[PDB]
RNA sequence: AGCGUGUGCCUACCCUACGCCGGCAGGCGCGGGUAACCCGUUGAACCCCAUUCGUGAUGGGGAUCGGGGAUUGCAAUUAUUCCCCAUGAACGAGGAAUUCCCAGUAAGUGCGGGUCAUAAGCUUGCGUUGAUUAAGUCCCUGCCCUUUGUACACACCGCCCGU
């Protein structure tokens, strides 16, 4: 049928349809270091150091990636090139191929399948807010 | 009423009692009513024990200990927490605290 | 080209020991290529001493009002004009790293002493952990309260103490004020 | 002035008016071990390292 | 951003898009919405950005307080009403006395709801930026579980002694 999660976190989404197709490197459909907000712009560059030019000649992952939020839209990304390596490798020859360059990408970092829970929370009574109260006087 | 049968002192027998005096505020208490502690310790304490026995001139020197015996008036034993006051039951009895 | 990742190598870059890593140990899963993860540090104790001394310098300096946890400065002081100096240098890079703190480090302090008085401080020595919670709390502290509106300010704010926070020498100059100190209450024993 | 590695057996706890220091027992590890207490601040990991850059100071209860 | 609100039974006092172009909310028109439908991917937005200070009484932050067109209210001044020209605000941690607070928390920041005619410096919620400290104690203020003393029981703000 069709299995496609892509990448999403926090709030933002970078929608991976992985198939087969010309597979450029582009972020945003942007070159490797060009974000326009400069920040976090390095975290693409290091497995594709490895492997070869060859092994991304067949993987076109079209990405819709709508959501403000820098730790949101990054570190989605990583996420969504896990994910999408993850399926190729699992689809096309074996897991365990699969199993390696997952292996090195998440034991690499933890935080891409973990996202942060902390979220703001209710305000209560007689106070300006969660926690805080209204000054006491006697 | 009548709290202790022995009305908290140790005369039996005898009309009169030498008294002595507390340790700390100098009260004349009865030596028989006073509370009596004996406590046998190092004259150098554990942590001054192993820098004396470097410094010893001599090996194996045994350390002197230090005997001092100390006579408590009720209120100045009851403050000092060496006895408490106890259950009207826990009251009668005389086993002294293991140690 | 066998070298291990962008600025480290292991055909002849022997350190003659693994016993060197107190408080910087990158070697599982909290790894990110660059310091930049957000994340809290407060969740529960240790925490604080657990984010390396080089994220804690750099990550704790975030105090006052005006620049109280905005990480795009943390991320600047890093990632700006230090990777490019990595190599700039010419010679050894660990010397950075590894002429802050291995005398500098203070290994004692006190507490507070009896229900009248004030004039001696009873002796308290830690293993790491606290003793880095601890000094260099006040450390930031001090820096901050009394260091506002700092000559030495950001974009030049990684070489002084990206070369006296993490390991060393003597040289650090809060640390020598918790070092006399330090040595004051070791007048306890 | 040698510091010598400290393993934690057990923590003795807080003292002070409002609880401000610590206090725990620590012995070597392959180093004829002695049961020595001392007092320690805060964090104290598994198995921790107290520095006993001194084997004098024995901390005193009390 | 997200929590939400929004009109013909006494609501003819609803939320507003778009065109009026004196310079944009806006007094005139013309439409949408009884609403995941229109306002709305939330109608003069945060944090950020070479107007820039290589140091700091300056550009860097508002010291009474005047105008250009006025949301349109039986008055407004005797509580409605909208950007700016640099004449300096003790312009960079604060009498004894104290309040609140342990992570998406304090604090900063704005936006809805109630009140209501748009009526908020109130409250009640909602997001957004986002920490320093602590993982302890019974020192203060109090609470609870036990033993103990009491001449108190209106229960210590008690009872009570002597000119």
């Amino acid at each position: 049928q069709s299995v496609q999660v892509f990448g999403r976190k926090k709030t933002a989404t970078a929608v991976a349809h992985c198939k087969r197709g010309n597979g450029l490197i582009k972020v945003n459909g942007r070159p490797l270091e060009m974000i326009e907000p400069r920040t976090l712009q390095y975290k693409l560059l290091e497995p594709v150091l490895l492997l070869g030019k060859e092994r991304f000649a067949g993987v076109d992952i079209r990405v819709r990636v709508k959501g403000g939020g820098h730790v949101a839209q990054i570190y989605a990304i990583r996420q969504s090139i896990s994910k999408a390596l993850v399926a190729y490798y699992q689809k096309y020859v074996d897991e365990a191929s699969k199993k390696e360059i997952k292996d090195i990408l998440i034991q690499y970092d933890r935080t891409l399948l973990v996202a942060d829970p902390r979220r703001c929370e209710s305000k209560k009574f007689g106070g300006p807010g969660a926690r805080a109260r209204y000054q006491k006087s006697y | 009423t009548k709290k202790r049968r022995n009305n908290g002192r140790a005369k039996k027998g005898r009309g009169h009692v030498q008294p002595i005096r507390c340790t700390n505020c100098a009260r004349c208490v009865p030596k028989d009513k006073a509370i009596k502690k004996f406590v046998i310790r190092n004259i150098v304490e554990a942590a001054a024990v192993r820098d004396i026995s470097e410094a010893s001139v001599f090996d194996a020197y045994v350390l002197p200990k230090l005997y001092v015996k100390l006579h408590y008036c009720v209120s100045c034993v009851i403050h000092s927490k060496v006895v408490r006051n106890r259950s009207r039951e826990a009251r009668k009895d005389r086993t002294p605290p293991p140690r | 080209d066998i070298k291990l990742f962008g600025k480290w190598s292991t055909d002849d870059v022997q350190i003659n020991d693994i016993s060197l890593q107190d408080y910087i140990a990158v070697k599982e899963k909290y790894a990110k290529y660059l310091p930049h993860s957000a994340g809290r540090y407060a969740a529960k104790r240790f925490r604080k001493a657990q984010c390396p001394i080089v994220e804690r310098l750099t990550n704790s300096m975030m105090m006052h009002g005006r620049n109280n946890g905005k990480k795009l400065m943390t991320v600047r002081i890093v990632k700006h004009a230090f990777e490019i100096i990595h190599l700039l240098t010419g010679e050894n890079p660990l010397q950075v790293l590894v002429n802050a703190i291995i005398n500098s480090g203070p290994r004692e302090d006190s507490t507070r002493i009896g229900r009248a008085g004030t004039v001696r401080r009873q002796a308290v020595d830690v293993s790491p952990l606290r003793r880095v919670n601890q000094a260099i709390w006040l450390l930031c502290t001090g820096a901050r309260e009394a260091a506002f509106r700092n000559i030495k300010t950001i974009a030049e704010c990684l070489a002084d103490e990206l070369i006296n926070a993490a390991k060393g020498s003597s040289n650090s100059y809060a640390i020598k004020k918790k070092d006399e100190l330090e040595r004051v209450a070791k007048s306890n024993r | 002035q040698p510091i010598k590695l400290a393993r934690v057996t057990k923590v003795l706890g807080r003292t002070g008016s409002q609880g401000q220091c610590t206090q725990v027992r620590v012995e070597f590890m392959d180093d004829t071990s002695r049961s020595i207490i001392r007092n320690v601040k805060g964090p104290v990991r598994e198995g921790d390292v107290l520095t006993l850059l001194e084997s004098e100071r024995e901390a005193r209860r009390l």
